[PDB]
């Protein structure tokens, strides 16, 4: 009750994926070498035989951007389902008998 | 990425099945989560209820034992945890 | 849609993901000042003079409403080829601070003018930034800006210590050392004047004939807009999944009433993320709230084409209250997932078969 | 080196070997109950 | 028709604390609850700003200028590279109706004054002006310390203003508050030096007691705190501090 | 990536932050190396003789 | 062009820098996993007969 | 003051030996008292 | 010699054969040279960083 910071793990987890969600909906406002980060933008300036130039940068970026992201969070994944393997067998073992 | 624009989508349409993979790996994650809450809590097949007399030898388990006047029908350690963490 | 989805013919007992829906935009609404005074253009388009190449004339037009269809559809403009945007969409933008510069050059010169050009003028009388956006115009002037008797006025920058700046003038008259002794004013060995007259006659040919070009360059959302283009403004409407176009920025959403507590110099709101969330309409100066039109996921659960053909639709984390393929179906139920359709709800309690959420899920029985 | 560099561990050897020592003398003389 | 001065006050300039003092709203966007970071020219924390109690002052990039004046003696600015007819120069006064903004090429004199006879009518600043660009009018900007802040970007004039009373006798205060955007101007000029004006007593002139502070700012990058408002409360300079 | 060069590292400024989470992840990789020698090697409240 | 070919070895580096902190993710996983592994085995057999 | 770890300012050296609570490295750390 | 670089140089021990300029080690990294006028071998080190 009095003590706080004693549930670091459970924080940690909230805040990596509270981060990775940040960081991933702020890579949205980066040119990649185009002229703008905003697509509305773009398609209202420019026709479109030069604007799939633009457009094509602005896909590559942001597709790479998501797969960075999908790793991040297979990784993550992983290491938390071996967590819980190691749970459910700490609490077959130490409250259904006698470790 | 295209954020409801035809043009948009037209182009990315040439890139292969980029997308159906990302959604599988997402629903693949999502149906382990449920699967570890699942295995690790379902452990019993009945839901055993505590008598009304509590007279254990002289221990004393009412800051652990559930508490009925919560809403949420949990106990004293549970509700300090659950407020300590955001 | 599930069978096209999961390429195949029959599908097995589960929940599976489709597609997303989402509410369509109605009408769209355009939103400009009340500002309609007529541009001046011909002013400075058809100027008799124009300065020298190394003093080009430089103005700056604003608060207007210019119509660049009469540009672009005129034939007088030998060359008109612009850069950062195309000319037909000029008549949609509203802009601020627009530039022009006007000289006269030699016809093969013309060329010169580019971002990334390297010559003579591209580097000792104009230079252009790379990343310029506007547009550039060019006309034959050797009717009235060529004289048999030798146009001698018109002078160029010849030496100089170094390049010059995007955007900078060079009006310095001074001589150049162009070896190891002084000059002290003397234009002798290795001393030279760094202007250069021209030779622009009638009997020239093709390349050598004076040349009129007028560069003009703008400015993307630096400002409130001030020099807008020919364009109707139509009304105002509320709580309608609209298209806008707020002075020149567009959008898609939903209007509303905003108390956000705005100061007489914003005149835009954001969020976190970098949102555009509220805007100030020009002609009421009224601060509005942009709100994205409702959307999300749809899901379907069947218990099998193998058993029965009859299936049930989630949509994902939506109220129950615009639902708008199966409109009505059967009675609707309201969950924390979201709504469903086509499944009755029932006060027992057994085994979960198909998960759905929240702790409730659905069965087979209907 | 091009813009990489290796960092040292928190625990030098000697922290370690006197870690596996105090150990071994723990197991040798009080058998489990050290434990 | 101007007079040269002759009484020579001449004498070192003194230095104070800037402490926090400086900070103003850097663009035109509306944000709440929100730290922004952004790089832009600032006044550095804890600098050492000049005081006088009108010599030429250098313009460098921008200019900073505070004064806890009483009665409003202060009048207006000068603003050129050599304050002469043969360059461009913008001239700024703010007397008792609105304020006057001008642009052309001024004939100066040595000791721009005003005086003021107890019939406030007197103008010996410039002898002069036989060019001029641009001119302007607006709204008067008039124990009360008021400041401004002149930049002069892409050829546009950018001044921020902020009037709060106070009651600290001589040093500047130990407080915090952002000045929001007041005026600007598009015009290019090549400014490189400023001066300032005063209103004496033309009965006879009686004035000493001129008491001001005047800063350079520099670039560098600051992190802003908005409150629920949108009024920016707090900041943290970057580059001053390994804690910062 | 660029080897102290000004145009370079303009060029990469525009890439928006793909090198915070690279140093993360490092960082994440070094303090789970140093926990991983600490809790298999320190297990005694005492250093015994 | 001189930014055109700067893209090229800079889209390539960073790639090839991607490649490498990936595989050093998934090296450090296993270890961890022996670190367990290592860990359980010290403390069941030396502090204690298993 | 110079460590195995590279150079260390605004600290103090002492001769004693605590319990670690910020890690420095090579064995070494540092501690709140200045 | 038209080779560029940024670093810190030093003498040298290493006995160039008399027909080559410089020397590298391991994935094409210049660690000495030889000066074209006084033929002399030069170590290079990368200035410091941290
Ligand atoms: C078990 O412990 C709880 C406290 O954790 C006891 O509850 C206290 O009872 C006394 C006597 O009525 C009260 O004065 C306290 O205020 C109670 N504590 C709380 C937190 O409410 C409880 O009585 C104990 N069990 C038994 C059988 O004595
Ligand atoms: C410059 O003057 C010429 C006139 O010689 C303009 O050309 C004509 O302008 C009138 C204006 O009422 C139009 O009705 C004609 O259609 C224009 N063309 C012709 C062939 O007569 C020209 O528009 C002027 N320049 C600008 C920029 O307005
Ligand atoms: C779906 O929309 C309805 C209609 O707006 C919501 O019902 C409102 O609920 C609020 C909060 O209790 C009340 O103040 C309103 O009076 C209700 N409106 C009506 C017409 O009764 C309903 O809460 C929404 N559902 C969800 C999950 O948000
Ligand atoms: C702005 O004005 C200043 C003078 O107030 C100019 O500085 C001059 O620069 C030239 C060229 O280097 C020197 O020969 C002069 O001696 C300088 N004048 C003084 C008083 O030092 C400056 O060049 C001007 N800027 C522009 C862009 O024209
Ligand atoms: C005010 O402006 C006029 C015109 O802009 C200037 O007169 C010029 O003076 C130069 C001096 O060499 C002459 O070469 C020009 O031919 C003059 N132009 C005209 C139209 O007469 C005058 O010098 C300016 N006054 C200043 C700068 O004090
Ligand atoms: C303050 O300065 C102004 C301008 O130098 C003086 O003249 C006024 O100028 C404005 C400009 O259009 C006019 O609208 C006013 O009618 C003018 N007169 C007044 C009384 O404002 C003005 O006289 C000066 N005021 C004083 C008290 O000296
Ligand atoms: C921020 O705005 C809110 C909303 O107006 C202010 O709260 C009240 O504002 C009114 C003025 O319209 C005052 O009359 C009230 O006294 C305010 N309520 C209080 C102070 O409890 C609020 O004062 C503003 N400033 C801050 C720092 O929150
Ligand atoms: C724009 O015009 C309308 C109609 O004349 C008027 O009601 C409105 O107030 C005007 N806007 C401004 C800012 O004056
Ligand atoms: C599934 O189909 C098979 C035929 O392939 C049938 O024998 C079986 O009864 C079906 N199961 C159902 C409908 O539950
Ligand atoms: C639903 O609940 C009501 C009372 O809440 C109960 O009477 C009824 O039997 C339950 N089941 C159905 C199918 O209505
Ligand atoms: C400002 O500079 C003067 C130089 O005479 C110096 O004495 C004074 O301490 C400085 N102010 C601060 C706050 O360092
Ligand atoms: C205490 O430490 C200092 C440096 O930290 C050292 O110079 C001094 O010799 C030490 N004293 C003893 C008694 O070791």
């Amino acid at each position: 009750s009095s003590t706080a910071s004693a549930l670091g793990k459970l924080q940690d987890v909230v805040n990596q994926n509270a981060q990775a969600l940040n960081t991933l909906v702020k890579q949205l406002s980066s040119n990649f070498g185009a002229i703008s980060s905003v697509l509305n933008d773009i398609l209202s300036r420019l026709d479109p035989p030069e604007a799939e130039v633009q457009i094509d940068r602005l896909i590559t970026g942001r597709l790479q951007s998501l797969q960075t992201y999908v790793t991040q969070q297979l990784i993550r994944a992983a290491e938390i389902r071996a967590s819980a393997n190691l749970a459910a067998t700490k609490m077959s073992e130490c409250v259904l008998g006698q470790s | 990425i295209c954020g409801d624009s035809t043009e948009c989508s037209n182009l990315l349409l040439q890139y292969g099945s980029f997308c159906t993979q990302l959604n599988r790996a997402l629903t693949g994650i999502a149906v382990e989560q449920d699967k570890n809450t699942q295995e690790v809590f379902a452990q019993v097949k009945q839901i055993y209820k505590t008598p009304p007399i509590k007279d254990f030898g002289g221990f004393n388990f009412s800051q652990i034992l559930p508490d009925p006047s919560k809403p949420s029908k949990r106990s004293f350690i549970e509700d300090l945890l659950f407020n300590k963490v955001t | 849609e599930t069978k096209c989805t999961l390429k195949s013919f029959t599908v097995e007992k589960g929940i599976y993901q489709t597609s997303n829906f989402r509410v369509q935009p109605t009408e769209s609404i355009v939103r400009f000042p009340n500002i309609t005074n007529l541009c001046p253009f011909g002013e400075v388009f058809n100027a008799t003079r124009f300065a020298s190449v190394y003093a080009w004339n430089r103005k700056r037009i604003s608060n207007c409403v210019a119509d660049y269809s009469v540009l672009y559809n005129s034939a007088s403009f030998s060359t008109f080829k612009c850069y950062g945007v195309s000319p037909t969409k000029l008549n949609d933008l509203c802009f601020t601070n627009v530039y022009a510069d006007s000289f006269v050059i030699r016809g093969d010169e013309v060329r010169q003018i580019a971002p990334g050009q390297t010559g003579k003028i591209a580097d000792y009388n104009y230079k252009l930034p790379d990343d310029f956006t506007g547009c550039v115009i060019a006309w034959n002037s050797n009717n009235l800006d060529s004289k048999v008797g030798g146009n001698y006025n018109y002078r160029y920058r010849l030496f100089r210590k170094s390049n010059l700046k995007p955007f900078e003038r060079d009006i310095s008259t001074e001589i150049y050392q162009a070896g190891s002794t002084p000059c002290n004013g003397v234009q002798g060995f290795n001393c030279y004047f760094p202007l250069q007259s021209y030779g622009f006659q009638p009997t020239n040919g093709v390349g050598y004939q004076p040349y009129r070009v007028v560069v003009l360059s703008f400015e993307l959302l630096h400002a409130p807009a001030t020099v807008c283009g020919p364009k109707k403004s139509t009304n105002l409407v509320k709580n309608k999944c609209v298209n806008f176009n707020f002075n020149g920025l567009t959008g898609t959403g939903v209007l509303t009433e905003s108390n956000k507590k705005f100061l007489p110099f914003q005149q835009f709101g954001r969020d976190i993320a970098d949102t555009t969330d509220a805007v100030r309409d020009p002609q009421t100066l009224e601060i509005l709230d942009i709100t994205p039109c409702s959307f999300g996921g749809v899901s379907v659960i069947t218990p099998g084409t193998n058993t029965s053909n009859q299936v049930a639709v989630l949509y994902q984390g939506v109220n129950c209250t615009e639902v708008p393929v199966y409109s009505t179906g059967s009675n609707v139920f309201q969950t924390r997932a979201g709504c469903l359709i086509g499944a009755e709800h029932v006060n027992n309690s057994y085994e979960c078969d198909i998960p759905i959420g929240a702790g409730i899920c659905a069965s087979y029985q209907s | 080196f091009n813009g990489l560099t290796v960092l040292p561990p928190l625990l030098t050897d000697e922290m370690i070997a006197q870690y596996t020592s105090a150990l071994l003398a723990g197991t040798i003389t009080s058998g489990w109950t050290f434990g | 028709q101007c007079v040269n001065l002759t009484t020579r006050t001449q004498l070192p300039p003194a230095y104070t604390n800037s402490f926090t003092r400086g900070v103003y709203y850097p663009d035109k966007v509306f944000r709440s609850s929100v730290l922004h970071s952004t790089q832009d020219l600032f006044l550095p924390f804890f600098s050492n700003v000049t005081w006088f109690h009108n010599p030429v002052l250098p313009f460098n990039d921008g200019v900073y200028f505070a004064s806890t004046e009483k009665s409003n003696i202060i009048r207006g600015w000068i603003f050129g590279t050599t304050l002469d007819s043969k360059t461009q120069s913008l001239l700024i006064v703010n007397n008792a109706t609105n304020v006057v903004i001008k642009v052309c090429e001024f004939q100066f004199c040595n000791d721009p004054f005003l005086d003021v006879y107890y019939m406030k009518s007197e103008f010996r600043v410039y002898s002069s002006a036989n060019n001029c660009t641009f001119e302007y009018v607006s709204q008067p900007f008039l124990k009360n310390l008021r400041e401004f802040v002149f930049k002069n970007i892409d050829g546009y004039f950018k001044i921020y203003s902020k009037h709060t009373p106070i009651n600290l006798v001589r040093d500047l205060p130990q407080g915090f508050s952002a000045l929001e955007p007041l005026v600007d101007l598009p015009i290019g000029i090549n400014i490189t030096r400023f001066q300032t004006l005063l209103a004496l007593h033309r009965s006879g002139w009686t004035a000493g007691a001129a008491a001001y502070y005047v800063g350079y700012l520099q670039p560098r990058t600051f992190l802003l705190k908005y409150n629920e408002n949108g009024t920016i409360t707090d900041a943290v300079d970057c580059a001053l501090d390994p804690l910062s």
